[PDB]
RNA sequence: AGUUCUAUUGUGUUAGCAUGGUUUCG
């Protein structure tokens, strides 16, 4: 069934482990219970169509680039001023409009897609695994 | 017979270990 | 012959005997409840079993009282 | 050598298609064009280093094909990766 | 009261194959005894047995064609080196003896037996014969459906064959996979291959007389050039051909031909034992007493020091069952 | 609606005198 | 250190690639042996490995794991035992005398293992011959079944 | 569930 | 096989049954 | 009693479209050209129908054969009955090309001429802004 | 790494040989 090759080694996943993830909930408790303590206050959902129909594919932070010369541009620049905190469950698809983004992005993704693109770390500020 | 039905029972309890070996693993069976 | 002692090994004397003498006593209610149904039965088989059993139960009294004389 | 087929309770036409395929399998037609003519030792080196990369390639897009036509032809659909931690438990 | 055996199992299908369900004991012996009395009241009791002892069910396809084919390759792999075959004469290996499921195929041989010739007791003779070649017909139809993973299965269920998924033909070395023969040829006898093993370089060799590439021989790079340079020098000594592969009559290996003889006589007493290999065997021991006999002579011993120790055995349960039976399971499991 | 009640007269039968047996 | 060990294992005991042969997962084909698992073979690897964690050899691990899996197997045996034994009182329940001596066999097929419940073997061998002996048995069955009947109606025809 |  | 237990609360589902479907 | 107690979903037993095999990525170009190449050496059965040849076969032999057709006009005649019987209820086929069936398991190489397309965004983004406060 | 031995040699020089394209003879 299988003519490809065999791996030989293992590699481990320390920032998906027992311990650091229940020191993710314990630090992601805090900062929502702190954003939750303030009012007016509305939080953003990203996700994937395969894995979430009902929900709306079009919302105010969606930009909707038609052109050529907008390719460079994010998708997601102005969700600033609607949300404090967005939370994302495709890491891996929104990592070029999540970059830099003026608001707390948190996180939810694999091992195996944080070990194949490391750099998500670098748009994630909290991770819940 | 119920003590007829219990002699069979404890024939088939005392009983050998269905496979002659000494393996370790009991095999399921994938016929039908 | 082997067969039958692999089976009955795990058995022991006593279970062995009980389980002879309710053999010999299903054999008995049997053969009398076909005596009562038809008198003369156009079958040996229960007769001839309880035949045997009954002889192999006197052989093995037998055996016990020798082995009773030998210790 | 030379190949020896019967035509019994058959074609000679189907016999002689064997023929050729057994000829392709082969490469008696190629020998013979290689040896009707001269071929210099840099030609050679070109052809068969030309020959070794491109076989290959040409034997996997044959395997893919196969497995392409095999599927068309019993409407098999696209897989998924296989989840771990999945019970495959029978609902019984 | 002819049986099973005497009626049945002498047409050619049926005959070929006769398993044994229980140890023959000569007349005079308690284990004899025994089975007299057994059989006669097996007999009574089929005479006064009901009708629901006798329920058959419907035959149905035992495996899917996709599963007989995993079933094929998992039996391979236990045994790469030999054909997956039911050896039902090496049953006891795998089956304990007191959990043998052909206790109950011995007592409906019998059963059938003793229905048979009771019908030719009453209706009459012709029509006994009648009955009896309607049987036979009808075990010689049911005889290759037993079997599960056999092609006769296949057919009678009607059942159509499967159409694997495509595999590569170029694969990787790690997953080549030669057939028994191939591998048995391959290995030779641990020994690397020489020209005077004319017997198995026809394998290596095409229908058009060119030697096979390694991607076919499925053999290791230093077997390939063994098997290289044995061809090679076959073909210059002139016993191996060079554009065909060899005839039948040259698979003689070089080496002395009386001894092949007597390896082949050895073998041949061995795998289904050839009385007329045995006395051939016999009478060369000491017309030629400059060849090897050692196999022969130590599967001779051996079979006589087994009924040596079967003849203890029968006189040590004839003196009372005995604890080498018993030994056979416990000590077995102790140690 | 006359099976259905058959069937588990049937089953009720059987459970009592197997447990009876046993 | 499993690549190793699993091979290790089956060249030890080849009949495991059986156990969950049909479940996506297990890639048994030469040259792969990959196991699911929750395979027997990844079990014992892992116990295997654990052993030697603790501090012994990898014989002595092997040894530790074969008997543990050992044990396993007797107890599912003998819970396939129990379940024979009430397959038994079950059986028995169908006999109409029962409703002084048995008038049925079937209570000792069922001691024997030819009825509801079947007996568990280490090896597909094993399943293979007891299909063949069960197809072999049926078969007989109809014949008799068949010759009993043709008896019956010679004797009515008779009287 | 009975032996795997 | 069932236990002896789950065998007698089947029954005593077929009692609530013969109670309420087939009398009633 | 004793059976498999897991889905038989070996992939064997229910085959899935997918290479088993994985190889060295191949440039477009000489990809497509391997696989023009088995195309025509299969000689894709597209035509205006499979028993149109049949049927213009033995129109041809029959006006060629005005008085003795029924005797000469036999293996024609055999031809088309089998060509009416199996490809009689014959549709052509709609299907994507191997090429671009292989684009999507990513089995060749890119080149300056072809790249992979992006992964979609603006179809595949689902945003729920909901309340998040008190 | 080096020296000695060990198992293996599509490496280089070697007397001869088996086979074969080609030409040749009838």
């Amino acid at each position: 069934m299988n003519f490809n090759r065999i791996p030989t080694r293992l590699s481990t996943h320390y920032v998906c482990d027992p311990y650091t993830t229940l020191m993710h909930y314990r630090r992601t408790f805090k900062f929502l219970q702190a954003l939750k303590a303030k009012p007016n206050c509305r939080a953003l959902c990203l996700g994937n169509k395969n894995q979430v129909i009902s929900w709306p594919k079009h919302f105010d932070g969606l930009t909707v680039v038609t052109s050529a010369v907008a390719a460079q541009s994010s998708i997601l620049s102005s969700a600033s001023v609607y949300y404090s905190l967005i939370i994302c469950l495709d890491p891996v698809l929104f990592a070029k409009h999540l970059y830099r983004i003026n608001v707390p992005v948190l996180g939810v993704c694999t091992p195996r897609e944080i070990h194949e693109h490391p750099e998500i770390l670098k748009v994630i500020d909290y991770l819940l695994p | 017979x119920x003590x007829x039905x219990x002699x069979x029972x404890x024939x088939x309890x005392x009983x050998x270990x269905x496979x002659x070996x000494x393996x370790x693993x009991x095999x399921x069976x994938w016929x039908x | 012959r082997q067969r039958a002692v692999l089976t009955y090994a795990g058995f022991t004397e006593a279970e062995k005997l009980r389980l002879l003498d309710e053999k010999i006593d299903m054999l008995n209610k049997k053969l009398d409840e076909d005596y009562e149904l038809r008198g003369a039965p156009q079958n040996l088989v229960y007769l001839q079993l309880r035949d045997h059993l009954q002889a192999a139960k006197i052989s093995y009294r037998e055996k016990l009282y020798v082995r009773e004389t030998q210790k | 050598m030379s190949c020896h087929r019967h035509v019994f309770r058959a074609a000679p036409a189907a016999v002689f298609a064997s023929v050729q395929r057994w000829g392709r399998r082969n490469n008696v037609h190629k020998l013979t064009l290689l040896v009707q003519t001269y071929e210099k030792p840099c030609v050679k080196r070109t052809r068969i280093a030309e020959e070794k990369a491109y076989y290959p390639r040409w034997f996997y897009l044959r395997y893919a094909t196969e497995v392409i036509r095999y599927s068309l032809k019993h409407h098999l659909r696209l897989g998924q990766a296989l989840d771990p931690n999945d019970d495959q438990r029978l609902d019984a | 009261s002819p049986s099973f055996e005497q009626q049945f199992l002498n047409d050619k299908l049926l005959g070929q194959n006769t398993l044994q369900f229980t140890k023959v004991s000569e007349k005079g012996t308690a284990d004899a005894l025994f089975a007299e009395c057994l059989e006669s009241i097996r007999h009574r009791r089929f005479k006064l047995d009901p009708d629901v002892d006798n329920r058959s069910s419907e035959a149905v396809e035992k495996l899917t064609q996709e599963e007989r084919a995993i079933a094929e390759k998992i039996f391979q792999r236990v045994d790469p080196e030999r054909k997956i075959a039911p050896r039902l004469e090496s049953r006891g290996c795998y089956i304990d003896p007191l959990w043998d499921p052909f206790k109950r195929v011995e007592e409906l041989q019998q059963q059938v037996a003793q229905d048979l010739t009771e019908y030719a007791k009453l209706v009459g003779a012709a029509e006994a014969r009648r009955q009896r070649l309607l049987v036979r017909a009808s075990l010689r139809r049911q005889y290759r459906m037993h079997d599960p993973l056999s092609e006769g299965h296949r057919r009678f269920f009607g059942a159509q064959r499967a159409d694997p998924f495509p595999t590569p033909h170029r694969v990787h070395e790690r997953f080549w996979d030669p057939s028994p023969d191939v591998r048995v040829a391959l290995k030779n006898n641990n020994v690397p291959i020489s020209w005077r093993d004319l017997h198995i370089l026809h394998h290596f060799v095409g229908e058009n007389g060119l030697i096979l590439p390694r991607r076919t021989t499925h053999a290791s790079r230093y077997q390939q050039r063994c098997i290289f340079k044995a061809i090679c020098m076959a073909r210059r000594m002139a016993l191996f051909p060079y554009d065909w592969k060899p005839t039948q009559g040259e698979l003689m290996p070089v080496m002395d031909p009386l001894q092949y003889l007597v390896d082949e006589l050895t073998s041949r007493y061995k795998a289904t034992g050839d009385l007329r290999a045995d006395a051939m065997l016999c009478v060369m021991l000491s017309k030629y007493p400059k060849l090897n006999y050692f196999r022969y002579l130590q599967y001779k011993a051996q079979t006589q020091k087994s009924e040596v120790e079967a003849m203890q055995q029968q006189e040590e349960e004839d003196r009372g069952d005995f604890s080498r039976l018993l030994r056979k399971y416990k000590r077995a499991t102790t140690d | 609606r006359a099976e259905l009640v058959a069937a588990q007269v049937r089953e009720k039968l059987a459970i009592k005198m197997a447990n009876a047996l046993a | 250190k499993y690549l190793s060990l699993t091979q290790a294992v089956l060249k030890k005991y080849p009949n495991m690639r059986f156990q969950d042969c049909y479940v996506d997962g297990n890639d048994w084909s030469k040259g792969n042996d990959s196991y699911r698992a929750d395979h027997p073979v990844m079990q014992f690897v892992a116990l295997q490995l654990r052993l030697m964690n603790l501090g012994l050899d990898r014989h002595a691990a092997f040894r530790e794991a074969e008997q543990a899996f050992y044990a396993r197997r007797m107890q599912l045996e003998k819970q396939q035992k129990l379940n024979m034994a009430a397959a038994v009182v079950a059986a028995a329940a169908r006999d109409p005398s029962a409703f002084s001596v048995p008038s049925s066999s079937l209570p000792r097929l069922t001691a024997m293992g030819l009825g509801d419940v079947q007996p568990l073997f280490t090896s597909g061998q094993a399943y293979w011959q007891f299909e063949i002996a069960k197809s072999q048995a049926n078969h007989l069955l109809r014949i008799r079944s068949v010759l009993r009947r043709m008896k019956a109606q010679a004797e009515a025809a008779a009287q | 569930v009975r032996t795997g | 096989l069932l236990s002896f237990a789950e065998r007698r609360e089947e029954l005593a589902k077929g009692r609530e049954a013969l109670a309420e479907k087939a009398y009633e | 009693m004793n059976g498999c107690s897991k889905r038989k979903s070996h992939r064997l037993l229910k085959p899935v479209f997918e290479l088993q095999q994985s190889f060295p990525k191949i440039q477009h170009w000489q990809g497509a050209e391997i696989l023009h190449r088995l195309k025509q050496k299969e000689k894709d059965a597209a035509v205006i129908h499979p028993c149109i040849d049949t049927w213009g076969d033995y129109a041809q032999c029959l006006r060629r054969y005005p008085a003795t057709s029924a005797a000469r006009c036999r293996v024609e005649s055999d031809r088309h009955t089998r060509c009416l019987q199996q490809h009689g209820r014959w549709k052509p086929s709609d299907s994507l090309e191997a090429l671009k069936l292989l684009e999507m398991f990513k089995v060749f190489n890119e080149t300056a001429r072809f790249k992979y397309p992006p992964p979609p965004v603006h179809s595949l983004v689902r945003g729920c802004a909901f309340p998040f406060s008190d």
